[PDB]
DNA sequence: TTTTTTTTTTTTTTTTTTTTTTT
């Protein structure tokens, strides 16, 4: 993981994969978009269990606002994905959360938010077949 | 612009503030390929400050690599 | 460990088997309206099944405590973790845990139960990455719409003649 | 081998991220480019009228396996909206993105 | 080598059958905090022991760090965490997070002590639990636990001497 | 070389089962702390050089930090810990904590001294109980304990000078060489 | 070449036979530094001639891996320090122990006196107690109260 | 080459024979209670003997600078070395070596003392672990009150 | 072999005088010599007049494998000009240097008294 | 448009004097 290089006949596979725009059943709404658990599942069955890799490179916390008991949080977090030939794409993610009473629900459900949103976003640059085909 | 270069040399660049309603910014920016040379650049809203000041270190920069 | 190839067999076999889904028989529910999670310690036998005693690996990468804050002698702790998980050709997943400890007069064990409940439910999702038999079926709606022991071998002597004689 | 080099000249028809990127896709394959974020900085958040106003700036480097990359910048706004967040998010989400649309021009004309 | 040194199929099999199995009512201890069932820390040295072999695993601290030391009416509540890997000799690893305390010592050189010797043992025990049933991680299932509350030393060959004649014997 | 050098099955087979052998009453001190029970450490070595050989293990120290030292009514008080690892030949290793804790001396250099110096020791002892009951593992268990106290009380002994060295000279490890 | 060179079967078995042995009547020192107690101790040189004669000039090696200084203070102008130091002795084959010494030097008038005797003292403390770790021989039976006892009543 | 050549038997031998030797008279100087000692050059050349001009090497690892305290125009230094000797075979020994120079107003004069003098001061603490011939009976207490 | 003999046997002082009997000893391809650590000790332009310490380690090492390290030391006085001062304080290090390890080698290279 | 149950007791006394001239 790191210096496999790719072979030819799985490389054209690839590359003729990732070009197929995805078809009504898996968007969902308004904005059209893709639930995380399916994009893992495309990402599973487009490279295989062990061909991609993901990791947080950093993540910061923006603000915790109090405002008549209720919290208000936003979170930034730079999530990498990586491929077993040495290939990668770095993307940043957000993270809300609104309205809850306890600041560790909130700081838990925004650092969640925002590493699946990274994840989200950092797969789509590889090709449609993972979301490029959205907006 | 970057046409001369690219056509000539095939190349890759790596990389303060004043701020009421004017503006003007450093520069960060490097030059590699043969070895490097740096240079830097001005500016004259920040984004137009920072993308000005890349324009012109970029265009130093390559001059004295030539 | 980081350098062990899988062979064409092992790869198809595991590939399989992670594509497929959990039965009512991992899948437990609490209070919360109603949520639908699977215990860490099957996730973690599962893991042992799928990959061996010696197929996967987890560290943390860096812990972090957001907050202990003090009302009326009770103490609300906040502990984030970053977990990553490895296997032996050298892929890996990370990702984040949470903990939280309410209303404990002992600031001691709120900080215990909040460092290890994060690095438990970090494992948990760390682990759900890699396919629907690790635990990524359960947050899907269909599926969750569609669902809704005998110790006689239980280990009594220390020595343990069939690992011994196959050391 | 030598495709490349005169494929990159022709020029067809402003232009949107994911098209940016479709080409990208194309010329180099899914292998054969790499993108990163350097950096992030939160210049300024604003409040006025109930309605805040943010700008960000983000670096961001694009190499191609040959070794050869360019880093450059980008920047993003969000005025007159309420919350915090949503502006933060906006402002970042666009800043990556220019900086990576900036960046891709770097190798020639087709981009 | 240790860390390089592969097992093979016979003993590969045998580990994985042994460490499925789960453990029974004589390696449980109970106490108040009602009920709560546990697996003693020595206990879990043993079968580590004579699940690998005495050379087969390995374990370190990667990371220990004191939380706080507070005084209060005389009394010292001290708090340390500790980040303990547990390898094996092919390779793999399980790194998980003890804890320690003490509280109510009027001197603060054993609170330190006894925390940083109780965040070792605990973070030890919890990284062990990862290889298997067998290593304690039965003890977090609940059918497990209420199956067994409804079930119903006198060693004189102790080491008396020093030398091992049979060890020196195969050296 | 150390750490690179592998076991042979029979050698194995033998530490193997001699680790798991529980050490005798004539192992066992005891301490007002009620009553507590321990190894000493100088047993502990003695034990280790006979299980594994003079060449067979070694021994480091990785960190040592001085928790704090204080200063009370002339009377200093200090404490230290220390992180011990041992290691075998083949390869293998553990590591522990050893805590080093001295009080109610006027002079602070001494304080150090005891406190720096019982550290290791207790670092080194906690290290070697994780390698079998044979290396102190047993005195944790409380039934191994409650089985000693009921054994009869043995008697002090004392040792014979006539086997003991008193010339430098090894002439028969002159004539190994 | 040092640190990868084998011991023979006849060479582990004559030193492993006498690291066992306890030291005579004739390497003990004592003192009188417990407030109304003895101690006793070995010295120095004489564990290294025991050392050198054990594995040889040239079966042994030791080094000092940090060294620091806890304090220098003074008091009605005398200095009082305190060294710590950290000793690694290493055999032909690869094995090794490391242990701690300590030097002070509470008295002298002069601060490059003190200096100099606690950071020697530490070392050589340092160098004792790291091959007490290889048996008897070296050492290691001077902790023994009952072998003591016996000595005190020859 | 150098520290990867063995001894043969009777070169060991021969060497573990001689430096197992008391030092003599004519070795041991005093000083003013008295103090015993040998100089540098003694156990530079006696170490020549024992191993020759190609069969020991030494070097320096660290050197300090303690301090450097001026006091009514007059200086005070103190300077810590740690110095290693090694063999043709492998071995090796390291020893802290300190030097120190007071009284000379001169800084550059304190400094140079204080340095030369801990390199050497080391030197032979390092050599004295090697045996006997090289200084380390002058501990010796017993040995003293024969050779006084 | 006899070479080895014959050095043995051969094994203040003017500066090339030293260089020379090294050059003599081991031959002009048997020796060698290289800084290794170099540093400045106090202050300068002190009432006009400069004062520099210099003091470097010198490494001289044979064809067979031998070496030695010696401390050498440099002082710069009177001279009212930081140009050329540490330069002297350098050479003058070094030097001291060199001759306090070629020094350990034997009596035919010094051993002062 | 993500996502929302875990945590289960441990610790067991040690330390025992050295150093002292050179460029
Ligand atoms: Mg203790
Ligand atoms: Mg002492
Ligand atoms: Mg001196
Ligand atoms: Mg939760
Ligand atoms: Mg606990």
């Amino acid at each position: 993981f790191g210096q496999c290089q790719y072979t030819a006949e799985e490389y054209q596979a690839i590359q003729k994969a990732l070009r197929q725009r995805l078809g009504p059943e898996y968007i969902s709404s308004k904005v059209c978009y893709i639930e995380g658990h399916r994009v893992i599942n495309l990402a599973n069955e487009m490279f295989g269990y062990n061909g991609w890799a993901h990791s947080i490179t950093q993540q910061n916390v923006d603000f915790v606002d109090l405002n008549n008991g209720k919290f208000y949080v936003g979170v930034c977090a730079f999530v990498r994905v990586q491929l077993k030939d040495g290939s990668y794409h770095e993307d940043v993610g957000y993270g809300v959360s609104e309205g809850l009473k306890s600041k560790a629900l909130s700081l838990e459900k925004a650092r969640k938010e925002a590493v699946t949103d990274g994840l989200k976003r950092a797969l789509r640059s590889f090709g449609n077949a993972l979301g490029n085909c959205i907006l | 612009e970057g046409h001369r270069v690219i056509n000539l040399a095939n190349w890759a660049h790596s990389i303060f503030v004043d701020l009421n309603g004017k503006f003007y910014v450093g520069v960060c920016a490097f030059v590699r390929v043969y070895h490097e040379d740096v240079g830097y650049g001005v500016s004259e809203s920040k984004a137009l400050s920072l993308e000005k000041a890349r324009k012109e270190a970029v265009t130093d920069g390559l001059k004295r690599a030539l």
